């Protein structure tokens, strides 16, 4: 995974936890959009965000993100057990000339 | 609504050729902006893009595996076929077929995903 | 086949006045009823002249469009315009875009003048959203199609301001791309080609224009990129240059300098022969006069004292207002000849009582007699 | 030896429209298939007119090039232009050059207009890499040789922008010296000398030009020096001045002000006599019309909403697009007279059905009759 | 009021006049008093943070 994400982040219930997806001048810096996916244990990936913040049908408004240069962030407000999934970022790389995914991060709640 | 189903052998011997087929409903590969892509996820590992085919029949493959991969589509039957050659134990992973939107940008996203068909190489 | 005669009749309104806010009309919080209209120099003024019936046909052989207000230059802006950074003389690489990076920006407008005269309403072209959906899926946020639309220009429609003749209402959804006076309107530009092709010349038998503009500043946008720059055209950077800056650049117009010598108004016209088959005949006893004049678009601010019990100055004791004064005076010379539009908003002008053959008693008549 | 007659025929397209991105064409990540073409005012437009056969020869005695879009000024830039520092009014000595010191810079372009008419394709001169290798070793990074090349101008080729008529693709390898729209293209300039020398006048029997420019800023480069400054021309410094600054200076052009009075278009021409032997005869039933007009090169930005579920503004919810509207309308007057190019990309224009002798029904015909 | 002074049929108010005036915008400025006719909510999207206060 050319894109890098922290292996895991822990947050308390109801707290605003954040995730990071660092890139480079070839994937994120070049202006290619970034997308996110959540995958529950034993299920297929589900679309979460599709241009840095946008929210598809069926996702609570508590999910958002922003562009911070050669990086992107996912923000979760009101942490619950629904957020015990694995999150992946996706983008396009011009050098490798492929679509790439990140290393994934295992969000956990201190219940 | 729009759905995808995967099918294929769950066990394939090494150095053989794997074949997988997907069936999609609710959309066609003739509408501009509609595309289908193949992804895989080895156990306890991150997702990895493999290939992609679009309405104009243009095909895309991963550079690390371009020679081993070929894809095709059949609009009249709403099916897309993947074929990987020279299999290896490392390739044992779950394969998902997903629909894909075309952007004016080049960073496409796969909104719906299939159930996922597991493949083992041994 | 039209026979001309030596009978002439002078006419005119002698005054036409309008007042209102230049940016947006005033009205109650949710009511759609207007209290103060919107009046500015960026709006077309289409005067639908209702001539008297000669049988109880006219031929407009001369016209004069008087303007009374002093020369001036209007200013328009947007409290939340989309402007990332100035790139004319950037000395350090742009650092952050942020969630919202809109700035309070102001700017003058492309100076423009015109005067269209004809027996049919004028025609105006703009760039609106296209019809063709065919067999292409409209993906989230794709580029809207473009189409060359043709319409009829009405009084109150905006003019081209150097941002392009386009329907900002639909093509731009963020409402921050252009100043407040056009962020939700249609900036049309006359389709001179079609209006002179029409073989009859009804749409107009006389027109003038004089517009000018220069780039006063160079600016950049801040939205997410659409058609990204090809990797071929640049070498990937690193460090500070790792994150590309937006390549969507827009100019800020400027009309330069206003002068009396560059005025087409307060000057007579003589429509002896038109550029079309029709030689100025007023079929149906009607006329249309479309005029634009950004050379007198000075907005006079008004200040009113809420309380007069303060020894010292306080911003929380005065209310600021903006109003625009529009003054007009149409004069016409008509010649005697022997041989469905209610959908639109025009400025009706009745002339069925203001006809007199005493040419010398009026200035335009004196000029006509001299020439 | 060509006999003229009193037979005339008006012709024209009545509309010619184009749309696309002004900087670069759109296409799939690695595919070379274009989805949206590249259209801008900096490109030549060569219309290859396919006349009908008079025997089933023509003489172009008049032409009119209609332009419909509003006047405006385009803006071009480069997210990673090579620009070390501004030296117009430097008050402190430059400190560091660094590994990468490129800045997001924008700039308008030299205003230019032209209209070449002839029976053969036009000729354009630029400055490309020279052929002669002879007996000289090309050392690493040596200065490429320069040669005065001659070519044929095609539709889509760029025009001189004040950076010089040169082949930026080869002469400049870093792709950061000039804006994005020319960093990988050829900016040709017509070779008027050769095209009038040709004794026949086939390459053209009429031409016009009006271009202007001024220096709006003074900039410096940052690459490693080539031909270093001689030690004779300066006294060695010390301290802060110990490290010389680059002596490679480039200007940023500017076209100043656009006006209607400075327009050569929407105005008829009368080619009664050419500047060559040929007096406007259309040999082979063909014509070429090359036109440039940077006076209407306004780029209209488009904004599309990805999601409409946000109460507040967010840059990550709108996509920015740039498109350019190019409109044309060619009119011709032809006179009757009695007595290998498929390699290039031209804008084919068919006129074999649009010939009519009803001159008065068209504007150009009315003008011709008047004159 | 050139219009009224030439309308008058006698020309007494004047029988000769000239004028030559010119102007250009040298700077763009803003006021600071309390707002009167406020901007409609239709013409803009509400901001936040720094842009919270128009």
């Amino acid at each position: 995974s050319v894109l890098t994400q922290p292996p895991s982040v822990s947050g308390a219930p109801g707290q605003r936890v954040t995730i990071s997806c660092t890139g480079s001048s070839s994937n994120i810096g070049a202006g290619y959009d970034v997308h996110w996916y959540q995958q529950l244990p034993g299920t297929a990936p589900k679309l979460l965000i599709f241009t840095y913040s946008n929210r598809p049908s069926g996702v609570p408004d508590r999910f958002s993100g922003s562009k911070s240069g050669t990086s992107a962030s996912l923000a979760i407000t009101g942490l619950q057990a629904e957020d015990e999934a694995d999150y992946y970022c996706q983008s396009y790389d011009s050098s490798l000339r492929i679509w790439v995914f990140g290393g994934g991060t295992k969000l956990t709640v201190l219940g | 609504q729009v759905t995808l189903r995967e099918s294929g052998p769950a066990l394939v011997k090494p150095t053989q050729t794997l074949t997988l087929t997907c069936t999609f409903s609710g959309f066609s590969l003739s509408t501009n902006g509609m595309c289908v892509s193949w992804i895989r996820q080895p156990p306890g590992k991150a997702l990895e893009w493999l290939a992609l085919i679009d309405w104009d029949d243009d095909k895309y493959y991963s550079t690390s595996l371009k020679t081993r991969l070929t894809i095709s589509k059949n609009t009249s039957k709403n099916q897309v076929v993947l074929t990987m050659t020279n299999m290896d134990p490392v390739d044992t992973a779950t394969y998902y077929c997903a629909r894909t939107y075309y952007n004016s940008n080049w960073s496409h996203w796969f909104d719906p995903w299939g159930q996922g068909t597991l493949v083992t190489v041994s | 086949y039209v026979a001309r005669t030596n009978i002439y009749y002078h006419a005119g309104t002698s005054r036409l006045l309008a007042v209102g806010h230049p940016y947006f009309p005033i009205k109650k919080p949710n009511n759609n009823k207007i209290l103060v209209p919107k009046v500015s120099g960026l709006q077309y003024r289409v005067f639908r002249i209702h001539l008297p019936d000669p049988n109880k046909v006219w031929a407009c052989v001369g016209v004069e469009v008087g303007r009374g207000q002093p020369l001036g230059v209007g200013i328009s802006g947007h409290p939340l315009l989309n402007k990332l950074d100035d790139t004319e003389n950037a000395s350090a690489y742009a650092a952050n875009a942020g969630v919202d990076n809109r700035e309070c920006i102001s700017m003058d407008y492309k100076q423009t003048q015109l005067c269209l005269i004809g027996c049919k309403p004028p025609i105006g072209e703009h760039w609106g959203k296209g019809s063709p959906c065919t067999n292409v899926a409209v993906n989230p946020g794709d580029c809207p199609p473009l189409e060359l639309i043709n319409t009829v220009i009405q009084d109150g429609d905006m003019v081209d301001t150097g941002f392009g003749a386009m329907d900002f209402t639909t093509l731009q959804a963020n409402k921050s791309e252009v100043p407040l006076d056009i962020c939700t309107s249609i900036c049309k530009y006359p389709d001179y080609i079609k209006m002179v092709s029409e073989p009859y010349g009804d749409s107009l038998f006389f027109y003038l224009r004089r517009e000018q503009m220069f780039v006063r500043h160079l600016f950049n946008r801040a939205g997410t990129v659409g058609e990204n720059v090809p990797d071929d055209l640049y070498i990937k950077g690193s460090g500070s240059t790792a994150n590309l800056a937006s390549s969507n650049y827009f100019p800020t117009p400027s009309g330069s300098m206003v002068t009396s010598d560059a005025q087409i108004f307060n000057k007579p016209y003589w429509l002896q022969r038109a550029q079309g088959h029709n030689n100025g005949i007023c079929w149906g006893n009607q006329l249309f006069v479309t005029v634009v004049d950004t050379t007198r678009s000075t907005n006079m601010s008004l200040c009113a004292a809420i309380s007069t019990s303060e020894t010292t100055y306080k911003n929380t004791n005065f209310k600021e207002y903006l109003r625009h004064g529009e003054e007009y005076d149409l004069q016409f010379i008509f010649q005697l000849c022997k041989i469905p539009l209610k959908k639109y908003t025009f400025w009706e002008v009745n002339l069925k009582e203001k006809f007199s053959a005493d040419l010398d008693q009026f200035p335009l008549g004196r000029k006509f007699l001299l020439q």
